[PDB]
């Protein structure tokens, strides 16, 4: 039984954890707990890597550190890094735009502007995932009728960034499904469902994505909607037979107003919003000062364009 | 049809046209007469339902010609052609030719004289049904793995089954079919290789091989098993059990949506699973499910768009859609028509029109090039666009109450009809109630027993259900088992709640023998030989799965019983409780049993009314929800009670408003407690927060509501209220809803005059009735209030001075405590019998307070001004006091002539 030191998380070991459930074959761990940085730092140089590091694996005198040279190896000892040139560099561009992804995570996760740099990091996501909808598109997996070990380093990815969004998937059905494959495979579904797993967090305990012990909420989601929408108000305006220009189709944005201030009463019954809340009692007071001035405004636009009809023209 | 004056315009327009040869342009408004075109009609009697007399003026210009069917024996003549051109594949068994178009309308002549238009209004059956089994027969041939005789005749007879029984209500006609099938075979193809033809047996699937074989029982069901767990992982989360019907159901919906032209409307009562093994089925199919997103606030329009995409798809995209429709989706007449159209037509003529036309017209010329042939004529690419239709495009309609208006509507459709494959799963079979109850208490917390355990409980549930249904419902088995599977759900869920319980104070009982053995001093011994209630405890064990079986039809049956309703069925389950070698509490309460002192403190708190009726109404609407439940009071005084409950997190909603659609979305984001005000107006988007359907995410947890995926708290709860009764609420809600009447009955009077009788006739035992009952759980919650203080103490002061001793001294005032319940209990059992004894007489006089007041409630009918509340009939009856059982009767009659004689006039005093 092949051991493997780590965090006890699913961090830079979770693809090669999979492989292993794979081939069915049993192991052992060195897992480091959240608080148990120093168990670490007791094994951190006395082990004999080449390349002292996490995580680091010893079988049959392979001694290794880096991700990658463990699950190529794993991969290598099934003959499974491709049979030509051409195969080759297919299965290793998949491993490629895996690890643009895994490591995509870890560059946006140290950073102070999380809830805002997720937004530069989803942006770019569709148009790699869209890629992995056309490949397909007459296939059953990326590269072949066959799910391989890059599919278990994608899944990491997806598991982490379902988290992040919940609707990353929405966009491409193709891999909505893949996942759902995956998820089937006899070995890996005994996995998931095993005692063995330990499911959470996706990155070291300290990191703001994927953090601490687990998710919560909407609240976020919500209130960035109904900025968004704040800040493209337009009425229609339309001058009439003299000077003044009046404010047609008021009903609109006079709705909205009501509604999204039921919105954010509606979030005062909810358990999470207490910290998060003292933000949107400012976007309360913002918009209960609009229906202040729009409940007047009406009025003055109606009162006005009626007595114009009386003595504006004679 | 026609004007409500009663003049059909259609049949005049073509009247138009024959007579004056060109007719008035409607909008344009001009004459344009119509060059070398003929009218044809084609119609069924007018002595036939659905059938409009037509105008002499429009066919007084008609030739009438009279078509009837053709002979008997040309009918047999023609088959005979039609089996010869199928049996050039089986050619081996080309002498069998004949035999075969001879049963085939034989069984025919047989079915449409055995069942007919008297004993159900779909037994309607026609020539059109031979050709529908000859070519089911070919189908089967040309994909199936070389014939023997004894394979053709069981390919013949599984075509039949389809063709001619699948439509067959309840089981003495199906019973009669199978027969008539084994009938006819003997006198046309007379083999003893034949097996059991009835259609449990007889299965023929191309699930399993390449070709259209009889496949293996066995086979089959674990086929089944491993791709529903597929299907169950891939598409919406939901889990069954495949059980004997199920199978025989699934193959009848795959030789359905296998047809070019495939539509089968479902007949399935509710809960049947009528709408998930249609899903299902098109999923191995590989069939796109649409299923239109429809609501109270739905324009035709609405269902135009969800037709026209599913159409556009199926031609332009190549899409292959299962349409699923269900009977709540028709919300108007035009609807239906809509329907009507997409199948006797295939194509909707309407939705494609002008422009529209132009825009498709266009489109098709692409896709047609695309694939690679070119079509000249505008006629010859709408005969692809529909052709393609025909055979992309599958309905399944799935309708529950076909006795509804609404779903006699769909059936009595023409073109629905002859398009259809009629299929019905109008109830659950006894077999089928046992072998899904056995999977659902495969949970095993029970113990061995006199005589099976498990085998008996199930026994008794569907002996429960099949009583239910027989005493109280009226109306002639349209509705079927749904209440079942939720007692059996609930039970499961009780038992554990209870065992768990029961294991625990056990447990409690376990470790206090540890710690007085420990100390072992006077009085000490008396607490060790507290055997009586180690004794005690077995057959406390013994009785509560017996208990749960009653406490559990309470919460899933009772809730709109009433008064003498629930303690009528409650004998019936009692006496089957009684044959059975299962074990329950004689001196049992439903409300003491599941309700806690401190709950029964709360509800009243609120103002809950202090009835007993109503008390176990309020348990059955909290202790389970496990369903949404639905509260009927005419006087919104629950509405208020819950309000009290729940407090600054009640949100109260009501179908009607304009913002309930969106106000929703926001009650279920955040956790909000809602009420729904108006019950009885329901809209269908609800209707996936009501059946407990839920798509799960990385954290979140999403419900789709008409089109938007909204994220659900957990902290939120949803109740649906309503004020009359006469209102009815759709069978999907009523069926996942658990409805509880908050209902001041006449009923609710025999109940009410017995605990005014009982305090002026013998006011010593009404008073120790309520003390009794009280005392029973005070000193029980005060027995477990004082093992608590002293096993406190005990483990403070043990290192300490005898301060236990000062606790002792409260102890040694336990031992009136404690052997006062034994007083009291032994009291009981003398009190009980006294009881029930007096229970009697006050029927004597309850029955006929109800007839009276019966007959002063029927004077607030015939008017306004002569109305009477219960209180007032109460107050009434009180003056009655201020052979006995006699004089106290007509002291009755006396009182209600005097008090209530001046408010009615002079006619209504006689």
């Amino acid at each position: 039984s092949p051991i493997l030191g780590y965090w006890k998380i699913k961090g830079l070991v979770q693809p090669t954890r999979l492989l292993l459930e794979y081939l069915e074959e049993k192991y052992e761990e060195h897992l480091y707990e959240r608080d148990e940085g120093d168990k670490w730092r007791n094994k951190k140089f006395e082990l004999g890597l080449e390349f002292p590091n996490l995580p680091y694996y010893i079988d049959g005198d392979v001694k290794l550190t880096q991700s990658m040279a463990i699950i190529r190896y794993i991969a290598d000892k099934h003959n499974m890094l491709g049979g030509c040139p051409k195969e080759r560099a297919e299965i290793s561009m998949l491993e490629g735009a895996v690890l643009d992804i895994r490591y995509g995570v870890s560059r946006i996760a140290y950073s102070k502007d999380f809830e805002t740099l997720k937004v530069d990091f989803l942006s770019k996501l569709p148009e790699m995932l869209k890629m992995f909808e056309d490949r397909l598109c007459h296939k059953t997996y990326l590269n072949g009728d066959h799910v391989t070990h890059p599919d278990f380093m994608l899944y990491d990815a997806l598991d982490v960034v379902l988290y992040m969004d919940p609707m990353c998937l929405d966009a491409f059905p193709k891999l909505v499904c893949f996942k759902k494959r995956i998820e089937a495979i006899p070995q890996i579904d005994k996995y998931l469902k095993s005692s063995k797993y330990i499911a959470w967090p996706l990155q070291g305990w300290q990191a703001t994505f994927g953090g601490g012990d687990h998710p919560p909420f909407v609240i976020e989601k919500s209130l960035n909607r109904i900025k968004k929408f704040w800040k493209e108000a337009q009425y229609e305006v339309i001058e009439h037979s003299s000077g003044l220009k009046l404010v047609r189709e008021w009903d609109v944005l006079e709705q909205a107003c009501k509604e999204d201030l039921e919105e954010l009463v509606s979030m005062k019954a909810s358990n999470y919003y207490k910290i998060f809340e003292q933000d949107c009692l400012d976007l309360e007071s913002k918009l209960t000062k609009l229906s202040e001035i729009q409940v007047n405004w009406v009025e003055v636009q109606f009162y006005w364009l009626d007595l114009y009809g009386i003595l504006g023209e004679n | 049809k026609l004007d409500k004056y009663g003049s059909q315009n259609v049949v005049l327009f073509l009247r138009q046209l024959m007579e004056k040869q060109g007719f008035w342009k409607t909008p344009e408004n001009k004459w344009v007469t119509i060059e070398r075109i003929h009218i044809v009609g084609a119609c069924n009697p007018p002595t036939d339902p659905g059938r409009i007399p037509m105008s002499e003026r429009f066919t007084r210009h008609a030739a009438i010609l009279y078509l009837g069917y053709p002979s008997g024996k040309s009918l047999s003549q023609i088959y005979e052609i039609y089996y010869k051109a199928i049996f050039k594949l089986v050619p081996e068994f080309r002498s069998y030719t004949e035999p075969f178009a001879r049963a085939s309308v034989h069984l025919y002549n047989e079915c449409k004289a055995r069942y007919s238009t008297g004993l159900q209004s779909h037994y309607l059956f026609s020539p059109r049904e031979l050709t529908r089994l000859v070519r089911g027969v070919y189908t089967a041939i040309n994909t199936g793995p070389r014939q023997t005789l004894r394979s053709l005749i069981r390919l013949w007879a599984y075509e039949a089954w389809r063709i001619f029984a699948d439509r067959l209500v309840g089981v003495k006609e199906k019973n009669s079919f199978e027969q008539l099938l084994y009938e006819t075979v003997d006198k046309y193809l007379p083999n003893q290789d034949l097996g059991n033809i009835s259609s449990t047996s007889l299965l023929f699937s191309g699930l399993l091989s390449l070709d259209f074989k009889e496949v293996n029982k066995t086979d089959l069901v674990n086929f089944i098993e491993e791709r529903f767990k597929t299907f169950c992982d891939e598409e919406l989360e939901v889990p069954m059990v495949i059980h004997e019907s199920m199978v025989d159901h699934i193959l009848r919906i795959d030789r359905a949506l296998k047809q070019v032209q495939g539509h089968m409307m479902l007949i399935g009562a509710s809960r049947t699973g009528k709408t998930i093994l249609t899903r299902f089925v098109a999923w191995l199919n590989g069939l796109k499910i649409v299923q239109p997103k429809i609501h109270r606030h739905s324009n035709l329009s609405d269902f135009d768009m969800i037709l026209k995409k599913a159409i556009s798809d199926c031609s332009l995209k190549e899409s292959r859609t299962c349409l699923i429709i269900d009977e709540s989706n028709i919300l108007e007449t035009a609807f239906l028509e809509r329907m009507n159209t997409l199948l006797a037509n295939a194509d909707i003529p309407d939705l494609f029109q002008g422009e529209e036309y132009d825009k498709l017209l266009n489109n098709l010329r692409n896709k047609t090039r695309s694939l690679g042939l070119l079509l000249d004529t505008e006629q010859e690419l709408y005969d692809w666009f529909v052709g393609e239709i025909a055979k992309n495009l599958h309905v399944v309609f799935t309708i529950c109450d076909p006795t509804n208006n609404k779903s006699s509507a769909m059936i009595s459709s023409p073109a629905l009809f002859n398009r259809c494959i009629i299929n019905w799963m109008g109830d659950w079979d006894t077999k089928t109630m046992s072998q899904v109850a056995n999977n659902m208490v495969d949970v095993i917390p029970m113990e061995f027993t006199d005589f099976t355990i498990r085998d008996a409980v199930v026994n008794i549930l569907i002996h429960f259900d099949r009583n239910f249904y027989q005493k109280m419902k009226v109306g002639v088995n349209p509705r079927s088992p749904g209440y079942f599977i939720d007692g059996l759900r609930a039970l499961v869920k009780l038992v554990t709640a209870k065992y768990q319980d029961l294991q625990e104070n056990q447990r409690f009982v376990n470790v206090g023998l540890e710690k007085l053995n420990e100390s072992v001093k006077s009085l000490t011994f008396e607490k060790e030989r507290w055997l009586n209630t180690t004794k005690q405890f077995s057959k406390t064990s013994q009785e509560l799965i017996g208990n749960c079986i009653i406490s559990s039809i309470y919460e899933t049956y009772f809730g709109h019983l009433n008064e003498r309703e629930r303690a009528d069925m409650l004998v019936i389950l009692k006496r089957l409780l009684g044959k059975f070698a299962v074990k329950y509490d004689v001196n049992y309460r439903f409300i003491d049993y599941l309700v806690t002192l401190d709950e029964k403190m709360k509800w009243l708190e609120c103002g809950l009314d202090k009835n007993d009726y109503f008390l176990e109404n309020m348990s059955i609407v909290m202790n389970s929800q496990d369903a949404v439940p639905f509260l009927l009071d005419p006087s919104s005084h629950m509405i208020t009670v819950i309000s009290n409950y729940y407090g600054n997190k009640t949100v109260l909603l009501s179908f009607l408003e304009e913002g309930f659609v969106k106000r929703l979305e926001n009650a279920i984001r955040f956790g909000s407690v809602v009420i729904i005000q108006d019950g009885e107006f329901f809209d269908p988007i609800i209707s996936r927060l009501i059946s407990r359907e839920f798509n799960h995410a990385g954290n979140r947890v999403t419900v789709e509501i008409g089109d938007h995926e909204v994220d659900v708290s957990g902290d939120f709860k949803l109740f649906i209220h309503s004020c009359d009764p006469s209102g009815d609420i759709p069978i999907f809600l009523r069926s996942r809803v658990r409805l509880v009447h908050f209902v001041t009955n006449k009923e609710s009077i025999e109940t009410r005059i017995f605990d005014i009788t009982l305090t002026e006739e013998n006011a010593e035992m009404q008073r120790k009735r309520e003390d009794l009952i009280k005392l029973n759980t005070e000193y029980k919650l005060k027995l477990k209030n004082l093992e608590k203080r002293l096993l406190e103490e005990l483990n403070n002061s043990q290192g300490n001075m005898l301060e236990n001793d000062e606790l002792m001294v409260t102890l040694n005032n336990l031992k009136k405590e404690a052997m006062n319940i034994e007083k009291k209990l032994s009291e009981s059992e003398e009190f009980f019998p006294q009881f029930d004894n007096l229970v009697e007489e006050y029927s004597i006089i309850g029955k006929h307070s109800v007839k009276i007041f019966s007959m002063l409630e029927k004077f607030g009918q015939f008017h306004w001004f002569y109305g009477i509340s219960i209180g007032q009939f109460l107050s009434c009856f009180k003056r009655v006091f201020i052979t006995r059982v006699d004089e106290i009767l007509w002291l009755l009659y006396q009182e209600v002539y005097c008090q209530f004689s001046t408010a009615l006039d002079k006619k209504f005093k006689m």
